């Protein structure tokens, strides 16, 4: 297929811009999850280090609400559209339907605005895929994730973007239990897992948590630099 | 290819169509606009290919206000429209504005109005570049607006054919230190030097802007300037 | 309704102007720090008188297109400029007549000429050489002005005579008046001074 | 000026029973002081089982029933099967309303029997309020009408005496006595009646002469 | 109708308001809060015509709240008291009923509190203290002889009392109890009700 | 009347003591001087979930609390749990919140025991919609208020409630000669409420 | 406001006022001067004199981008037509009145525009407040084919007895006299009014007013 | 597998059309900026070459915004003017709706949220401009902010744009300091990295357009630099590397 | 949206060349020559005449209804040359858009005004991408106020000119030459030796005497400013007038 119609059905079926964004994202910057039983971690790296950046605006994790948060990968600016216009849908219910709207709602809000870039010849496509982190209503912990698609599935835990795969099946080859019983250790696994891809090191990894019912609170680079305290942890433990 | 939609840029973002324009603009007749420290003269070349033509039911170079003037080298239509609708742009100033606008906010509008048209798609860009003369609280003015949008100010420029020659001809010609007079002089020596075809005294429309505001100059003052 | 009132004269190469201070329900005051002279320019003022909403809302856009408008030319605007600006902001909004009656004091940005000017509440400019007075108590401000004026009058003499108008005038209107601010425009700097009215 | 509305007048009379639904409407259609026909009936056949009364407005009366014939067409095109009187009369409700801010000036009962074999009458007002109802009359003359449906179908402020189901021959017999008594202190009642007998076997119509002042 | 009343000390503002809603004579929530939370520092006192004050109110409240998660920090008093000023204002030319008259409070870290009074034409009006409602017309004067530039929260508190009291005193609707909460450095403060 | 008057509102009833909230209206259309009917039922079945009121104008009313129940059904099916008492609150207030000042007459009261407990809210025509404990609109609305707050407690029986109900909407069609009919009762108990019964105010007099 | 024209031998000679009242009070003593549009065709007005000023702004915008299209000079039934037409469709509001009068190729001209768009070709009109004394004036003194200062005096008087003789004008008397070759700015052409000698000798006193607060703003 | 248009991907997701609007911004005047501890400095390149060009009044590539932003350009030049008009707009705009200045943030975005949304339904072209921006607010004082066609941003100490851009960003990366950079050595140092990624011609003080953002007295000052203190600046700078050896 | 412009310089006209010139203008202008018609327009100090052909080439045909002459106002007419579908349109065009004029400025449109707002009509049509030009050309004459007669024609790219005489369609440049050469040495053209040799100019150029059958003539003339056609009743005697010498 060629221009017109942007949204043309593939000889077998295979809607060509579909996919052709969903390879916008390996080229993304690999961000990750996890739901654990009381905290909720969303770890990114940012290995486009041009250590004279401001740090602060460079974040790859935004928060949607008081009790949502989010990372992506892809098309930075499209992903930024998407967040304006979730968190002015969130402000919406939170007005008209007044509660704390839970995880799954915004994130099928997502998933139904994402999908429906795929109509109307006009639009394109968006070229990001999120991780929807959040306590509920209940204090529940939650994760969605969704793709450009329009799919808006639910995992324990799981990484998007460059090198994404080998995240995941390292995360089930060692998420467990005894793997989320402290908050050290949960954010630790996710530690390990960009250690894998990150380059060489905790080098630019930007990674927040959301305890139950306080706030999304920044992992900052502390006096003991959070970020490598953690990493100290895996250098001289893992042996 | 990659260069036939006016939407894309090349592999190497680099415009071809405005480039197209441009090269439309440098096939169009020649012009000369020389500022000067009392006023700003224009001239250019009618191409009345055959004397069945009357020079002077239409004309070259149009007035806009009492000190506005427009010259350019490309395909006429295109020159007749934005002058036209220029004249609409102005005419909004002075109504909103109670004081005849000065040549640089007109100059702005021309820019963005052209620009417009190559961001658009579907429509070709303006194959034509403008000149502007003007005074403002008593001091000349002189733009020269390139198709795509860009616009200059220039001490003196020419246009049109072999401009390029013109204008090194006018870099060791002119200086700050003129007057209108002379000016017009040494334009037409210009247009001389690259007019391929033996001035007559009906082959140059000319326009000046002074304090008295801009106005054209009659056949009468072409020869009456020519003479010496 | 909620009453106030402003006023300009001209001068030797200097203007003046003054408003009062009183912003009331429509009979009682709210608060005696009301704004309504309003900085256009480096030596240009607007001063006005009517619908508080309207007085706070012509203001704020007056500063947009002008601010708009300053950074296109680059340069500080005319004061006739700005008069025929204002001129046309109320007359959009025809059918919607902002209710308030606008002035302006200015000098020239090459010459300081002295200038004043007001309109009505559609636009229709009075380019008055002597002053010009606008809200409520309009007649009584006119009746000041006409015998207080002077030609030629020197900055502080001119600061003296709007003190004195404005201080007879609206001590008459019920309305307006409780503090009265004065702005002085010269070739150089400028004085704002504020007035022991009858704050009753 | 210009009124756009007018009263023609009229009544319009319904009954629920076991087996049947009589409407009731008599033909005198005036307007002003004036009669302008004697034969006009204001009970309309939308179903084999369901038949609609309306007064008032006559022109709106018209525009009412004809929207509702083509509601009707619409509903059975798009769902293959003929339209329940408690749709009918649901149907009824969301339309008139439709005209919320510019009511049609049109009282409405809707005569039919249920899905279960059953009588049902649905009374209206001219926004579209209704509600289920042994027994109903509109128009002008429902104010004489209603208070002796009350006293002998509903037995109300009768005393020591048995409540006996109402009979066709009785609702039959009490109806025309009913239009008879109106017709004589009423100025809008009179010059005809027309009655609709709807029952499980199908609609047979039934008409009388009444006091033709 | 109702009643509000703002005060600003020196480093602090105290806000009150009454708790009854009306119908025709009847009082069904004595214990109604006319009085929102803009944001972490920002108190809106609303009043007016029934159902357009709560409809603006909490307009102006997503509004806010869609500012400060947009841009992280915290919107400016004086900022949020301009932006309900236009959006009070442009509104008036096509919303015949939308009486909304305003005291919107709180507490800025560099110009120290502000308070803010906003008739329903959007006449926006700094003010050393302000108060709407008719018995404002009763007690403005009270407020006026007993207030000093500089009160410590203890003599506002007890200011504001005088007022309550004169009110109970002398006006004529019955409005027995009020809300009442004071806003400064360490966010808003609930204050125990003034009942009688 | 050119057919738009519907009513101007007759005798509603609602609180929420701690088993629950009842509510209770009686049954009489108003038209003008002549009654329309004896047997309107103003207590609104939206869902076995939650309870409407008809008062102020029965067409409004009933259209506008039949449009909830579509929009309250739709919102269940799509978050797939039950919309709580403030949200249908909001949302009606919200559907009539606009049409303002074009001649509505709603009073209706949403009343529900959602995952908060107990839920009663007052939804008017001109835009209230305030919560509380003790509400009645209608004509009869002062009687009713009256004998109300002589008679409620959070912590009374649920048979006393009844009778408290019973004698308030009885006064009240007793003052007014507005208010009428047989008197409803429903109480709205943990999930799903539940019909009471519907008795005649000639026997209630009898009875009092 | 007092304004009339007529057309003379060889061109108009408008006359109008410059007496701006708001209200019942003075609001200028030498109103924004009543001659307008650019060349050959100068036009006075009144009425609600914004809209007259900026219909009269729009009129000449409108007419003079044609006119430089067309290269030609413009002519008077051309700004009457547009007049017209714009002071139509704004029909039962505002509008404005005004006197049309321009000598193009076709000689002089003067048409009379009204607020609903009632226009008509006529040797002398008056309009404004005191019309009816102008225009009595004009029927008392008006011969065809007057000569140039025979016309402008006859616009004089009639100006002035619309001074002497009606409340809401006079002031100093404006005289337009448009003709084939020339143009007069007679700007004003005679005042019959002086102010008084102020006998006061007031000389506003230093010090005169007490002052609270004295903020000065150096700004150069 | 086929580039049009400005809505279609390729079979790698990224945009060709912007992609190609990020070459002329590799062909047009290098222009980078310098964040200070106490203000900010921008320098850019003149492509005026010719003498009979005049009226450099006030700016020839800086475009000043609002009441103390300005911003500076590199790509096609009426697309800036473009550019540069809305941006005034949406500042006085929003200086109207809320009586505060803008901060630099919010305009950023806003601006960039429009260049993205060209990069999206329609079809006619982006824009191919990289926009500097340099301003201050209450919040966060000097900010510095780089933007790209795709509708990219970020704040950056020191950035460049233009020819050479990414060798001068590796010299300015392997130079540049945290926070002991005041405005005259930043300028200083500046003018050595325009030095060495300016292309063969030595440099002249008619190449460069150097403007600064500065404060005092509760007001924000932005400068067009004259020329005089501009060849005292290069040959100050053409003398300390007369130390260099 | 829209099923788009063919890929290609000369595929369609929105397109430049690497010139930039517009190839289907040139399309056009040799589309003119279809029909075969060729038409001459010359105009002395009281008259201006322009002449064409009849192409007839069945007499299942009325003559009455096959014609090139068409009046557009009472004083203005125009004749037509190019494919006969688009001359239809513009005739139509022209008519409406001279008598808005009248209704709008209140008298009789100048014919060079005319003139432009058609090739102001003609322009905009090679600036959209479904548009197509409407190959014909269009020839005016009229007495102004002054001027006495004037000659103008527009054409499918937008130019014109005021001409002293005039030609288009098939032997147009041969027209031309014999009209420079007529137009160089005898000039008065009263009325008889005057547009009677454009009569000479087509019967030379085109094929032998022609007689009045295939010619279409009409006239506007100073002291009698009607667009007014004469017949084989005049037309004949002209040319007997004019075949003697």
């Amino acid at each position: 297929s060629y221009d017109r119609a942007i949204t043309v059905f593939s000889p077998d079926g295979h809607l060509f811009q579909v996919e052709y964004a969903q390879e916008a994202v390996k080229k993304g910057s690999t961000a990750v999850g996890v739901r654990g039983r009381d905290i909720v971690v969303l770890g990114v790296e940012k290995k486009s280090v041009a250590k004279l950046q401001d740090e602060r605006t460079v974040r790859k994790i935004c928060a949607l609400d008081d009790n949502v948060c989010m990372a992506f990968a892809g098309l930075t600016a499209d992903a930024r559209i998407v967040i304006n216009r979730a968190r002015v849908e969130c402000q919406s219910h939170r007005l008209t339907v007044e509660d704390p709207v839970t995880v799954e709602y915004i994130t099928r809000y997502i998933a139904s605005l994402k999908q429906r870039y795929t109509q109307s010849n006009g639009r394109r496509p968006f070229g990001i895929s999120a991780l929807i982190v959040g306590f509920d209503f209940d204090g529940t912990p939650r994760l969605y994730q969704t793709d450009p698609s329009g799919t808006y599935h639910a995992w324990k835990a799981n990484a998007i973007g460059r090198g994404a795969k080998s995240v995941r099946e390292f995360l089930e080859k060692n998420y467990t239990d005894e793997a989320i019983e402290t908050d050290d250790l949960t954010i630790k696994l996710v530690i390990k897992a960009l250690l894998e891809v990150v380059q060489s090191g905790g080098k630019n990894i930007e990674l927040a948590v959301m305890r139950r019912d306080q706030s999304l609170k920044i992992l900052n680079p502390e006096e003991i630099e959070k970020y490598v305290a953690e990493i100290e942890k895996e250098k001289e433990e893992n042996e | 290819g990659y260069s036939f939609s006016l939407t894309t840029f090349s592999p190497s973002g680099k415009l071809v169509q405005i480039e197209y324009a441009l090269a439309a603009v440098a096939g169009g007749a020649p012009s000369v606009g020389i500022k000067a420290a009392n006023g700003v003269v224009l001239a250019t070349e009618k191409k009345q290919k055959s004397i069945l033509y009357d020079e002077r039911s239409v004309h070259k170079v149009e007035p806009i206000t009492k000190h506005i003037g427009l010259v350019y080298s490309g395909m006429g239509p295109d020159y007749r429209v934005l002058v036209h609708r220029a004249r609409k742009l102005a005419q909004q100033y002075y109504l909103v504005y109670q004081e005849p606008i000065p040549t640089a906010q007109l100059v702005q509008r021309v820019a963005s109005v052209m620009q417009e048209y190559t961001q658009s798609g579907g429509v070709r860009p303006f194959g034509v570049s403008l000149l502007i003369c003007g005074w403002n609280e008593g001091r000349p003015y002189l733009f020269q607006s390139d198709p795509s949008g860009a616009y200059f100010a220039w001490k003196a420029t020419a246009m049109g054919k072999n401009y390029v020659n013109g204008k090194t001809f006018l870099e060791k010609r002119y200086n700050e230190d003129l007057e209108l007079e002379d000016a017009i002089h040494t334009a037409i020596l210009t247009l001389k030097e690259s007019f391929e075809g033996q001035m007559t005294e009906d082959n140059i429309e000319v326009g000046i802007c002074n304090e008295a505001g801009f106005r054209r100059l009659t056949p009468t003052e072409v020869k009456d300037y020519l003479a010496a | 309704y909620n009453g106030g009132a402003v006023m300009a004269m001209k001068g030797k190469n200097c203007v003046a102007i003054a408003a009062d201070r009183r912003f009331g329900i429509q009979a009682q005051m709210v608060t005696t720090d009301f704004q309504k002279i309003f900085p256009m320019g480096d030596r240009l003022y607007i001063g006005l008188a009517g619908l508080a909403t309207d007085v706070q809302t012509v203001a704020q856009r007056l500063k947009f297109r002008l601010n708009l408008y300053e950074l296109k030319e680059g340069r500080q605007i005319k004061p006739y400029t700005l008069m025929s600006m204002v001129a046309n902001l109320l007359y959009e909004k025809r059918f919607g007549p902002y209710y308030t009656e606008p002035v302006i004091a200015g000098l020239d940005p090459k010459t300081f000429k002295p200038f004043i000017c007001s309109l009505d509440l559609i636009g229709c400019p009075m380019v008055t050489d002597d002053f010009v007075v606008s809200g409520t108590c309009a007649e009584q401000m006119y009746g000041m002005c006409e015998s207080l004026w002077e030609p030629n009058m020197d900055p502080d003499h001119l600061f003296e005579t709007i003190s004195q108008a404005m201080l007879n005038a609206v001590d008459r209107d019920a309305v307006s008046g409780m503090g009265v601010i004065v702005h002085i425009i010269e070739k150089d700097k400028i004085t704002t001074r504020t007035l022991k009215a009858r704050m009753d | 000026r210009f009124s756009p509305y007018v009263f023609n007048g009229g009544t319009i009379l319904a009954i629920a029973g076991e087996d049947f639904a009589i409407v009731a409407s008599d033909t005198r259609l005036s307007e002003g002081f004036s009669i302008h026909t004697r034969d006009s009936p204001k009970c309309y056949k939308l179903t084999d089982k369901t038949v609609i009364g309306c007064s008032g407005f006559h022109g709106d009366c018209l525009t009412l029933t004809k929207i509702i014939e083509a509601r009707l067409k619409m509903y059975k095109h798009s769902n293959n099967k003929a339209m329940t009187t408690g749709a009918i009369a649901a149907m009824l409700s969301t339309i008139l309303y439709s005209r919320r801010f510019f009511p049609y000036y049109v009282y409405n009962i809707i005569g039919g029997l249920d899905e279960e074999g059953k009588g049902a009458v649905y009374s209206f007002d001219p926004v579209g309020s209704y509600q289920r109802d042994s027994f109903k009359a509109g128009g002008s003359a429902s104010a004489m009408l209603q208070p002796l449906l009350d006293n002998q179908v509903g037995f109300k402020n009768m005393q020591n005496v048995e409540h006996v189901p109402l009979s066709l021959d009785r609702a039959m017999r009490l109806v025309k006595d009913v239009f008879i008594s109106a017709a004589e202190r009423d100025v809008y009642t009179g010059d005809a009646l027309r009655i609709c007998i709807v029952t499980k076997e199908g609609i047979r119509e039934e008409t009388v002469s009444l006091r033709k002042d | 109708m109702e009643y509000l009343i703002g005060i600003q000390g020196p480093d602090y503002v105290l806000v009150a308001s009454d708790r009854v809603a009306a119908s025709n004579i009847v009082q069904m929530k004595d214990d109604h809060d006319k009085m929102f939370k803009m944001s972490e520092k920002i108190l809106l006192l609303c009043v007016g015509e029934a159902g357009d004050t709560v409809q603006f109110a909490e307009y102006i409240q997503k509004n806010v709240q869609l500012y400060k998660m947009r841009n992280g920090y915290e919107l400016s008093p004086t900022a949020a008291a301009n932006f309900t000023r236009r959006n009070l204002a442009d509104c008036l030319r096509s919303r015949t009923p939308y009486h909304v008259n305003l005291l919107l409070a709180g507490y800025d870290e560099h110009e120290g509190p502000a308070l803010y009074y906003m008739d329903y034409l959007a006449a926006l009006a700094k003010a050393p203290f302000a108060a709407h409602g008719y018995g404002a017309f009763l007690t403005l004067s009270i407020l006026d002889r007993y207030y000093t530039p500089t009160i410590s929260r203890e003599r506002a508190v007890e200011l504001l009392r005088k007022c309550l009291e004169e009110l109970q005193k002398r006006f004529i609707l019955n409005l027995p109890t009020f809300s009442v909460r004071i806003i400064d450095k360490n966010g808003i403060h609930d204050l125990d009700n003034i009942s009688f | 009347e050119p057919g738009i008057e519907m009513l101007h509102g007759t005798t509603t009833l609602a609180f929420k003591f701690r088993h629950g909230v009842i509510v209770a209206a009686d049954s009489r259309a108003t038209a003008g001087a002549y009654i329309a009917s004896q047997t309107v039922k103003k207590v609104i079945e939206i869902n076995p979930y939650l309870l409407g009121t008809m008062a102020g104008g029965a067409a409004d009313c009933s259209f506008w609390e039949r449009l909830l129940a579509r929009q309250c059904r739709i919102y269940e099916l799509r978050n797939k749990e039950r919309i709580s008492v403030a949200a249908a609150s909001k949302l009606l207030a919200n559907m009539v919140y606009q049409y303002k000042g074009m001649g509505l007459s709603m009073g209706t009261m949403i009343c529900g025991w959602d995952k908060r407990g107990p839920g009663l809210y007052y939804v008017d025509s001109e835009g209230n919609r305030i919560s509380g404990a003790t509400f009645s609109v209608g004509s009869g609305s002062v009687y009713a208020y009256g004998v109300m707050d002589r008679g409620y407690s959070y912590d009374l029986e649920v048979e006393q409630a009844y009778d408290l109900a019973r004698r308030a909407i009885y006064q009240a069609t007793y003052r007014d000669a507005y208010s009428g009919g047989a008197v409803n009762l429903y109480h709205v108990r943990e999930d799903g409420w539940i019909r009471v019964s519907s008795d005649n105010v000639a026997d209630l007099h009898e009875k009092y | 406001t007092t304004i009339a024209g007529v057309v003379y031998k060889d061109g108009i000679v408008l006359g109008a006022d410059t007496r701006a009242t708001e209200g019942m009070v003075v609001a200028d003593k030498n109103c924004s001067k009543i001659h307008f549009i650019s060349p050959n065709i100068y036009c006075c007005g009144a009425g609600t004199a914004a809209d007259t000023d900026m219909t009269t702004q729009l009129i000449s915008s409108n007419l003079e981008l044609h006119s430089l299209s067309t290269g030609r000079l413009p002519r008077v039934v051309t700004a009457n037509r547009m007049l017209k037409q714009m002071l139509f469709r704004y029909q039962g509001y505002i509008g404005a009145a005004l006197v049309l009068g321009g000598v193009d190729v076709t000689g002089p001209h003067l048409y009379s525009i009204y607020p609903h768009g009632s226009t008509d070709k006529l040797p002398y009109v008056t309009m404004g407040s005191g019309s009816l004394a102008a225009m009595a004036v004009f029927e008392d003194k008006f011969r065809p084919d007057m000569e140039e200062e025979e016309a402008k005096n006859l616009v004089s008087e009639a100006i002035a007895a619309g001074i002497f003789n009606d409340l809401g004008s006079g002031s100093n008397i404006d005289l337009c006299v448009i003709s084939k070759n020339k143009l007069d700015f007679l700007r004003p052409y005679t005042v019959p009014n002086k102010k008084g000698t102020r006998l006061g000798r007031y000389r506003c006193e230093k010090g005169t007013t007490a002052v609270l607060t004295e903020k000065i703003t150096p700004l150069e | 597998r086929y580039d049009s248009r400005t809505t279609i991907f390729s079979p790698e997701g990224r945009l060709y059309q912007v992609e190609y609007a990020m070459e002329a911004i590799g062909h047009a005047g290098t222009c980078l900026g310098i964040l200070a501890n106490d203000g900010v400095l921008l320098a850019a390149e003149r492509r005026n070459i010719h003498k009979l060009l005049d009226e450099v009044f006030f700016s020839e590539k800086i475009y000043k915004l609002n009441e103390d932003m300005a911003c500076s350009v590199a790509g096609i030049t009426s697309d800036a003017n473009v550019l540069t008009n809305e941006l005034r707009l949406i500042a006085q705009r929003y200086l109207l709706q809320y009586q505060e200045p803008i901060p630099c943030e919010q305009l950023v975005t806003a601006l960039c949220d429009i260049k993205q949304a060209y990069t999206q339904f329609g079809g006619k072209r982006p824009f191919g401009v990289s926009l500097l921006y340099i301003g201050w607010d209450k919040h966060y004082g000097f900010q510095l902010y780089q933007s790209d066609p795709s509708g990219n941003y970020g704040g950056w100490k020191a950035t460049c744009i233009g020819n050479n851009s990414a060798a001068a960003v590796s010299m300015l990366k392997q130079d540049y300091k945290e926070g002991e950079m005041t405005l005259k050595s930043a300028l200083a140092l500046a003018i050595k990295v325009l030095n060495k990624t300016m292309d063969v011609s030595k440099l002249s003080a008619e190449k460069v357009e150097i403007a600064t953002l500065t404060r005092e007295n509760g007001k924000t000052v932005i400068r067009v630099l004259k020329q005089k203190e501009v060849e005292q600046l290069i040959k100050k700078h053409e003398e300390e590397e007369a130390k260099a050896e | 949206m829209s099923r788009g412009s063919s890929a290609g310089f000369d595929r369609h006209i929105t397109i430049f060349s690497p010139e930039g010139r517009l190839y289907q203008v040139e399309y056009a202008f040799k589309a003119i020559n279809q029909g075969g018609l060729t038409s001459v327009a010359v105009r002395g100090k009281d008259c201006a005449v322009i002449v064409t052909q009849k192409k007839v080439p069945d007499k299942l045909l009325d003559s009455s209804t096959v014609t090139h002459l068409f009046k557009i106002t009472e004083n203005i007419g125009c004749v037509m040359t190019g494919m006969t579908a688009d001359s239809r349109s513009q005739v139509q065009r022209a008519r409406y858009e001279a008598a808005n004029w009248k209704y709008k400025y209140g008298y009789e449109i100048p014919v060079d005004m005319l003139c432009k707002r058609i090739a102001d009509i003609s322009q905009v049509y090679t600036q959209n991408a479904e548009m197509r030009p409407l190959g014909c050309c269009m020839i005016l004459i009229g007495i102004d106020e002054e001027q006495g007669p004037q000659v103008y024609k527009c054409d499918p790219a937008g130019y014109y000119c005021g001409f002293k005489a005039t030609a288009a369609g098939v032997k147009q440049t041969e027209s031309t030459s014999f009209l420079e050469k007529k137009v160089k040495k005898k000039f008065d053209w009263t009325f008889e030796q005057t547009v009677e040799t454009a009569i000479t100019c087509l019967s030379t150029v085109l094929s032998i005497d022609f007689k009045p059958s295939e010619i279409e003539v009409g006239v506007v003339t100073v002291e009698n400013p009607k667009f007014r056609i004469l017949t084989e009743a005049e037309i004949d005697a002209h040319l007997v007038a004019l075949a003697e010498r």
